[PDB]
């Protein structure tokens, strides 16, 4: 099963590229929140960014992690340019609840949700 | 309907005052035409 | 050229941007569609249709339509083998159910069987 | 009950919820956020008005396809009001002009208007009617405004007693009255405590009260979660504003008296999180300079 | 500012550094929607993906389905399709001229040739009934042939329009300041014309003697007398000249098509693809069955993929069909001359200034609906 | 029309293209609407007794594409080289 | 067969070069352009006075989406759902029930005039010409509720004029 | 010849021997390639055909008639492109046998 | 021509009248529910049953090729008058 | 079949057959299928490692000029280990012929950026990356065109549904445009239309 790679040799170089990407996102926040005339503190946005990094935490193939690094690189280039607008950055946040919980009783009052 | 003008100034309508009671002396509209004259004045035919 | 490759399964739901709610919530169904029995034509076989489960469809209060908050409601995926069907259902992360194909059983008929001597098989009307 | 009144499936944007809310006023600020939260919920809203259709037009597209409906009423007659509450599940009284006019003083708006609408709403047979007022509306001196509101609250308790009397503190939002009042200046230094409370959690509590049972009859109040100094408030809005109809009734309303009441629940007792000044105040304090 | 697109131009002062079109402001989902319909249902997507050409794209899609289906259209329908194709080429070229005119200034010939275009919209209205989105071209011939009293009106328009294009060449075209506006802007190497995939009036206007009508005649164009103009230099005054001469050659083709109109037939005589006419429908049984199932299920198509391309006035309008053997298409893509012309904007705008960049975009017939697919 | 000859001469002197002849405003040159009703032909079908659809079956002639490949005057081109074009007669430049 | 352009050189004969120089330093063809624009000034304008003089149209214009009924009889509709089967925007919504008399009829017949792209396929697909594209053009409605026509809207709409639609169909039942 | 129709392509004056030495370089760079590959056979065939057309003719217009690819300098450019792929096809070994086949349930179209 | 709700509203030819626990009534407030005034069932019974003394007859419905296609209906039952599925208008034989 | 049937050029059939056999015999390293359609356009089905060599061959070599590039498309076909199809389309200026280079590809293993040999393929590659996800290594600029930048999911897959997951509206609460989950007011009534009964017996695939 000789399958071509993308960039790396195992998950270790993938961890190196994603921690470089996380460093770039971490020092890329304050210019964005200063520029876009936003509404949310710096640490809250940084916490949701690192939460997004925590979200995909069970991926083991090197090609998929490399491709997520490429996706984050594309999105970081677009945010460090002013190509995106206020709507997109607020669209990364989810403030428009929908507070729909996993409570089975609350799943029962508004239901049909297996 | 006059003929000596060009194509388009053939057929023109002049309305009345309160055909329903809306003071339509002024502020005339479309759809204030009966249907046979609506086939007439849109130059779809050659017959009054 | 005998490169890096690992031998693992695929988890493409990290790539296709789909909500995890609609990943873990719904459950696919893989089946050969049974023949619409009012017609008699078996060309509608020879496929492997993947559908999803039907979900909530209320009524539009203003007109009397059918509205739904279901984005994956009206898909169908036509496949040609059950092997790659189950492979794809594993590959794109969602859970799945597998029904099984049921063939028309071959029979033994004859006009001479319809016109026997002592046997009770007798059409009696034609 | 007839069908198509139950909730349907999920919630929001023609995901049909339960209530049918007949709302008075609603061209005003708190009413506009309440209509916006009902359009987010997706319920059917009936708003009558008396102004130009321009204002109800700019609050129109917040509603979904036909989910809100616009009709008409006058400040005198019960007839158009009863026509507005013919078929009405729930109804709310959000009315009031904060100064006297040549055709309407403080009398008979807060006096006549909740009486007439609560009368015709009791005759129509509504449930979970909610009347708003202000906090610290007492019979005592120096406030024609607040004593007329206290008369109106006694009216709401007397006729149609099965209501919900509700009162927030000085609420602030994108089109606040007092934040613009503190920006539109040029000013006196006295002692006063005051608590402001942010608007969207207040109206989420309002819609939670109107869609949940067990809350009828009880009067509710809304509490600013820090309850800090007036002078600190003016100095804070001064420093964050970065610049180092005003009648006497308005300036007395904002300077005179504010205090807490322990009789009645606040925010989290109803089941809604309260959010303080700072974040939303940094949001709304734009318009510094060029 | 109206033109609608995003353009990020990083530059050194009034000249350049790098200018990139962000397009995708208009994306609708035409390919996915055709993937969820039938052919006859999804014909108006082909009518309006380019929206100025209203019969050329119809002609392209109908030739795509005929080429996949192996059914020759009848000759009278072919001549009518040729006549409306050349009328539509005329209309698209005259729009491109007038929209570059108003985009640069030049307020009035816009209005003049729009009066001419209103006359041609009257002809489209009398023929189909639509103002602009006249579908009118089924796969397998022309639906609902033209009424009596049309060809002499076309004849009168042809004479009047030759005079009006002469008066347009009187107004502009040796006009001093418009020439001074456009001398040496938009140089195109023939290697760049090939590798950057420019097609149509760019290739007509710089170098290569390449025309689809005269290299692969997809219809009865082999019987009419005309000549495509070749461009001498990589510029847009010359490209304007070749547009105007293509208009006048289209007038010649319209005159010969009026002189060569056979009284043959309307549609194909294939009642499994084209629907029957209504009288024999309501009399016969087979005609009713074919009407009924042809409009419910649609005609089945043999499987396979095909590609075809014709002359849109922007260029090589390509439609690429993927048809599983079924009543629905499986995929379609539109090779777009507008997209191809937008691709080479760095080479067309490396050595100029931003007002001339606006002139470069204007002198190439862009719509940004066809740039979207 | 419906103008005097003075301003007409001014229009012809402003551009000499016989402005009275082709005026772009047609009066009665338009062919008359509500025409005599049409009769329409049927083409190379509807003549009976020969026309089996099995014969004229333009749909079913599509074949699956022929497949190949999973002393030589050869290395041919995909087509003959295209005949190079010609300067047209009707007033080229030059 | 081609005609390539820009084949003239600037002639070095003294006549042509002094004519181009006098053209440059005397502003000649700019005045020629002014002459052409004055030639279009003194014409007569092609402007119909719109609310009185309505523009010319065709016998085959596609407007109202009306319905029809039989001569001295009920609805021409059958509710066989062909128009919803062919409607490319899927704007047609049909729910059909028969009455107690036995003939098949409807309940609900909805046209999304928002979604309606005005092809004419529903006119050219109904087997009895029940739904017919109207002649007019005036819909022009202030509220988004009110451009969702129901069956009774279409019946009061098509019964607002018959002789118009029947005149157009009698003029146009042979080309289609 | 004199101000050809192409834009960025300016005419020369001695086309013949330039195109001759280009074709000799074609033959030599092809000469570095092994013989058993029939790619060498077909390229050597067509290039000796073309060079036998050219070396026998000092004409120009008749050279454009007899050899296709009008007018003249595009033949030079096309031979330059062929020399570029010759230089690239010393590498890449295209005459080797087949790289790994697909799983053969793939070009079966009608699915 | 019509009937009327107990609340005082125009009913339709389809029996879709309302409760007193609704809200489509409150969107009908102030704006006229434009029912079709003329119904459809009523016009049929006013028609004279066209009687032809044949056995199997044809029907077009108001002009050749302007209306429903040809339908050939039977007139062999006597107490059951044959009804066109398109026209609706009945027929009787004569003898 | 003398009227109403599109005739076909058997001359072009034989010429394209001989040319396809020529190309298949002279590049045995990557060629897997050469098929001639019944309507006579050439199709060459190609392993995804001879992308750059075969395109350098097809742009040049002077027995087949093929400068003109048409579409690059990707058609999403499941029930295959290699799903997607990168479809180059080439047109010869001197010859008037069209070849469809159908090279295959999977979800993840890339192909190799035809912009180094074909400048017109640049934005085609950017578009096919944004809409499908066929990765394009050794390419300068892979960004998003024909989507929103807040949008993702590669919506031209068959796996992505018709209506997207997001939906915009405006609200005065946060005073801006927000993106909610999809709330259709009408069903998009899907029609089962594929009748049985074998409309084409020539294309009968064999059974198991
Ligand atoms: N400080 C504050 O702002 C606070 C106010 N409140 C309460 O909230 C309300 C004010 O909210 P806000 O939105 O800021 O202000 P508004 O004055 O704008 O809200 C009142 C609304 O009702 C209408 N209205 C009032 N009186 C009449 C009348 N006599 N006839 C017709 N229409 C009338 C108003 O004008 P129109 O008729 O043109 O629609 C407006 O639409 C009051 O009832 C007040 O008691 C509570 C707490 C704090
Ligand atoms: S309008 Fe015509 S096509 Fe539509 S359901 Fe009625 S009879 Fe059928
Ligand atoms: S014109 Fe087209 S979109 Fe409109 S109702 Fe008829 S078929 Fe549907
Ligand atoms: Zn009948």
């Amino acid at each position: 099963t000789s399958v071509k790679p993308i960039f790396s040799r195992d998950m270790n170089e993938a961890k190196r590229r994603v921690r470089e990407l996380y460093r770039a996102w971490y020092r890329e926040v304050p210019n964005t929140v200063h520029l876009f005339q936003l509404d949310i503190s710096v640490k809250q946005g940084r916490d949701k960014v690192r939460e997004m990094f925590k979200k995909n935490a069970h991926v083991t193939d090197p090609r998929v992690v490399d491709l997520l690094v490429i996706k984050g690189k594309m999105e970081l280039e677009e945010t460090i340019n002013v190509w995106k607008q206020r709507t997109h950055v607020m669209r990364f946040f989810h403030e428009t609840e929908a507070p729909r919980p996993k409570d089975f009783l609350s799943k029962f009052y508004v239901g049909h949700d297996p | 309907e006059d003929n000596k003008q060009f194509f388009g100034r053939h057929r023109w309508v002049i309305y009345t005052t309160e055909m329903n009671g809306k003071n339509t002396f002024w502020d005339v509209d479309g759809s204030m035409v009966p249907p046979e004259w609506h086939r007439w004045l849109h130059c779809m035919t050659d017959d009054p | 050229t005998q490169l890096i490759t690992v031998d693992e399964k695929l988890d493409i739901t990290t790539l296709t941007g789909v909500p995890e709610e609609h990943i873990k919530t719904r459950k696919a169904r893989i089946f050969v569609p049974a023949r619409n029995n009012m017609q008699s034509g078996v060309n509608n076989t020879k496929k492997w249709k993947m559908e999803f489960d039907t979900r909530e469809r209320w009524e539009n209060p203003l007109m009397g339509w059918a509205s739904t908050a279901d984005p994956l409601s009206n898909l169908v995926l036509t496949f040609s083998t059950k092997e790659d069907a189950i492979a794809f259902a594993e590959k794109n992360g969602w859970s799945y159910d597998v029904e099984e194909r049921k063939v028309p059983k071959p029979k033994s008929k004859s006009y001479g069987a319809n016109f026997s001597w002592n046997k009770r098989t007798r059409v009696s009307t034609k | 009950l007839h069908h198509a009144v139950i909730p349907h499936g999920k919630g929001g944007r023609s995901s049909v919820s339960g209530i049918v809310a007949t709302v008075f006023g609603a061209t005003g600020f708190l009413g506009r956020y309440l209509v916006n939260h009902l359009g987010r919920m997706g319920s059917q809203v009936i708003v009558p008005y008396r102004c130009e259709p321009y204002d109800t037009m700019h609050l129109r597209p917040m509603g979904d396809l036909g989910q809100i409906i616009f009709m008409d009423w006058n400040g005198r007659d019960k007839d158009s009001i009863r026509r507005a509450v013919e078929h009405s599940n729930v109804v709310i009284n959000l009315v009031g002009r904060e100064w006297e006019t040549k055709n309407f003083d403080f009398e008979d708006v807060f006096v006549k208007i909740p009486q007439a609408i609560a009368q015709v709403s009791k005759e129509a047979g509504v449930e979970k009617f909610i009347h708003i007022s202000h906090l610290n509306a007492d019979i005592k001196s120096s406030s024609k405004y607040l004593r007329n509101k206290a008369v109106g609250e006694k009216e709401v308790r007397e006729t149609f007693p099965e209501a919900t009397i509700i009162k927030p503190a000085d609420i602030f939002g994108r089109e606040d009255r007092f934040l613009n009042y503190f920006a539109n200046i040029r000013s006196l230094g006295k002692k006063t405590v005051k608590q402001p409370v942010y608007i969207v959690d207040v109206t989420k509590g309002i819609i939670n009260a109107i869609k949940d049972p067990d809350a009828r009859g009880k009067t509710f109040a809304f509490v600013g979660p820090n309850r800090y100094l007036l002078f600190d408030l003016v100095q804070y809005v001064f420093a964050v504003a970065h610049r180092p109809w005003t009648t006497r009734d308005k300036v007395e309303r904002i300077h005179t008296t504010d205090r807490t009441l322990p009789h009645l629940p606040g925010l989290e007792d109803l089941g809604v999180q309260a959010t303080p000044l700072e974040l939303k105040a940094i949001e709304v304090l734009r318009r510094h300079r060029t | 500012h109206p033109a609608v697109l995003r353009l990020v131009m990083e530059l050194s002062g009034e000249m350049v550094r790098k200018c990139d079109p962000h397009i995708g402001l208009l994306h609708r989902g035409t390919e996915k929607l055709i993937e969820y319909k039938t052919y006859l249902q999804a014909l108006p997507y082909f009518d309006r993906l380019d929206y100025v050409s209203m019969m050329c794209n119809e002609q392209a899609y109908s030739l795509a389905v005929e080429k996949l289906l192996n059914i020759q259209p009848p000759p009278r329908a072919q001549w009518i399709r040729v006549l409306f194709g050349e009328i539509t080429r005329l209309l698209n070229h005259i729009m491109a001229v007038t929209t570059h005119a108003l985009d640069i200034g030049a307020m009035t010939p816009f209005f003049w040739m729009f009066e001419e275009r209103e006359k041609m919209f009257e002809f489209y209205e009398r023929v189909s009934g639509a103002r602009m989105h006249a579908a009118y071209v089924r796969p397998g011939g022309v639906h609902q042939d033209l009424p009596l009293g049309l060809m002499d009106d076309i004849y009168e328009f042809s004479k009047n329009f030759s005079l009006r294009i002469d008066e347009l060449e009187e107004m502009l075209t040796n006009n001093r300041i418009w020439r001074n506006r456009t001398v040496d802007i938009g140089v195109v190497t023939a290697e760049d014309a090939l590798n950057y995939g420019f097609s149509g009036v760019m290739l007509r206007g710089s170098g290569i003697q390449w025309d689809l009508r005269k290299t692969q005649p997809y219809d009865v164009y082999d019987q009419v007398e005309f000549d495509v103009p070749i461009g001498s230099r990589g510029d847009c005054y010359d490209r304007y000249l070749c547009r105007v001469e293509e208009m006048r050659q289209s007038i010649r083709i319209i005159s010969q098509c009026l002189n060569k109109m056979p009284p043959g037939e309307i549609k194909v005589d294939d009642a499994k693809v084209s629907p029957p006419k209504r009288a024999e429908m309501k009399t016969s049984m087979e005609s009713l069955i074919h009407h009924f199932k042809l409009y419910t299920e649609g005609y089945q198509v043999p499987p396979g993929a095909t590609y075809t391309a014709i002359e849109a006035p922007k260029g090589e309008f390509g439609v690429y069909l993927v048809s599983d053997g079924s009543s629905r298409p499986y995929r379609c893509k539109i090779k777009a001359p507008g997209f191809a012309h937008l691709a080479g904007l760095d080479k067309m705008s490396k050595g100029h200034m931003l007002a001339d960049v606006v002139a470069i975009i204007g002198t190439q017939d862009i719509v940004f609906g066809e740039v979207d697919r | 029309a419906s103008a005097t000859r003075l301003i007409q001469g001014l229009r012809n002197w402003a551009s000499g293209r016989d402005l009275q002849a082709k005026l772009q405003l047609r009066y009665q040159e338009i062919s008359k609407r509500t025409q005599p009703p049409p009769k329409l032909p049927v083409g190379p079908s509807h003549r009976l007794s020969n026309n089996y659809y099995c014969a004229r079956d333009g749909r079913r002639e599509a074949m699956p594409p022929s497949i190949v490949m999973s002393s030589e005057k050869k290395a041919v081109s995909p087509a003959p080289p295209i005949k190079r074009w010609e300067l047209s007669q009707d007033e080229p430049y030059l | 067969t081609y005609k390539y352009v820009n084949l003239r050189e600037p002639s070095m004969d003294m006549k042509s070069v002094t004519d181009r120089a006098a053209q440059t330093l005397l502003w000649t063809e700019l005045i020629r352009g002014l002459g052409m624009t004055l030639s279009y000034l003194f014409r007569e304008p092609a402007t119909i006075n719109y609310p009185f003089e309505k523009g010319p149209l065709s016998p085959r214009f596609r407007g109202e989406h009306a319905l029809r009924r039989y001569p001295s009889g009920e609805e021409r509709c059958i509710a066989c759902k062909l128009c919803e089967a062919v409607c490319p925007a899927q704007a047609i919504t049909i729910e059909a029930e028969p009455r107690a008399d036995g003939s098949r009829r409807t309940t609900r017949y909805d046209i999304d005039m928002t979604k309606c792209i005005y092809c004419g396929f529903c006119q050219e697909a109904c087997p009895v010409d029940a739904i017919v594209e109207g002649p007019n053009f005036e819909f022009s409605t202030e509220t988004h509720e009110e451009l969702l026509y129901n069956k009774e809207k279409l019946l009061n709409n098509g019964d607002k004029w018959e002789a118009e639609i029947a005149a157009n169909i009698q003029a146009d039942y042979l080309y289609r | 010849k004199k101000t050809t129709g192409l834009v960025g392509l300016a005419v020369c004056e001695t086309p013949h021997e330039r195109l001759k030495i280009l074709y000799t370089k074609i033959l030599d760079v092809l000469g570095h390639i092994p013989k058993n590959a029939a790619y060498r056979k077909y390229t050597e065939q067509i290039t000796n055909e073309k060079l036998s057309i050219v070396k026998a003719e000092p004409d120009v217009k008749k050279l454009e008639e007899q050899l296709q690819g009008g007018q003249i300098e595009e033949v030079i450019l096309q031979a330059e492109n062929e020399l570029s792929l010759a230089r690239k096809m010393i590498q890449w070994k295209p005459w080797e046998p087949l790289v790994e086949e697909p799983p053969a349930s793939q070009w079966k179209w009608p699915i | 021509g019509v009937r009327t709700s107990p609340t005082g509203e125009k009913v339709t030819h389809t029996g879709q009248v309302y409760d007193d626990e609704d809200y489509r009534r409150v969107r009908f407030v102030g704006r006229q529910k434009e029912v079709n005034e003329n119904f459809a069932i009523d016009l049929i019974a006013e028609q004279p049953v066209s009687q032809v003394g044949s056995r199997v007859i044809s029907c077009d419905g108001g002009g050749g090729a302007l209306g429903h296609p040809r339908v050939y209906i039977n007139l062999d039952k006597e107490t059951k008058t044959g009804t066109c599925g398109y026209c609706g208008l009945q027929f009787r034989q004569q003898h | 079949t003398r009227p109403t049937v599109r005739p076909r050029n058997d001359v072009a059939h034989k010429q394209l057959s001989a040319f396809g056999e020529y190309v298949a015999e002279i590049l045995p390293k990557y060629v897997q299928q050469v098929q001639v359609s019944c309507f006579s356009e050439l199709e060459i089905c190609i392993h995804p490692d001879g992308v750059i060599p075969v395109l350098t061959f097809l742009r040049d070599h002077s027995n087949a000029q093929f400068k003109s590039l048409a579409d690059l498309t990707a058609v999403d076909i499941p029930t295959r280990q290699n799903r997607f199809e990168i479809v180059y389309n080439l047109l010869s200026l001197r010859f008037n012929s069209r070849i469809r280079v159908k090279t295959y590809t999977d979800e993840l293993t890339p192909v190799e950026s035809s912009v180094s040999v074909y400048k017109a393929a640049n934005w085609y590659e950017r578009e096919i990356w944004d809409m499908f996800g066929v990765f394009f290594a050794n390419h300068p600029d892979l960004r998003r065109i024909l989507t929103d930048y807040g949008f993702e999911g590669h919506p031209f897959r068959k796996d992505f549904p018709l209506s997207g997951y997001v939906e915009l509206r405006y609200d005065d609460e946060v005073k801006r445009v927000v993106a909610e989950p999809v709330e259709l007011a009408q069903e998009f009534r899907k029609f089962d239309l594929n009748s049985p009964w074998e409309a084409f017996p020539a294309y009968r695939q064999p059974p198991e």
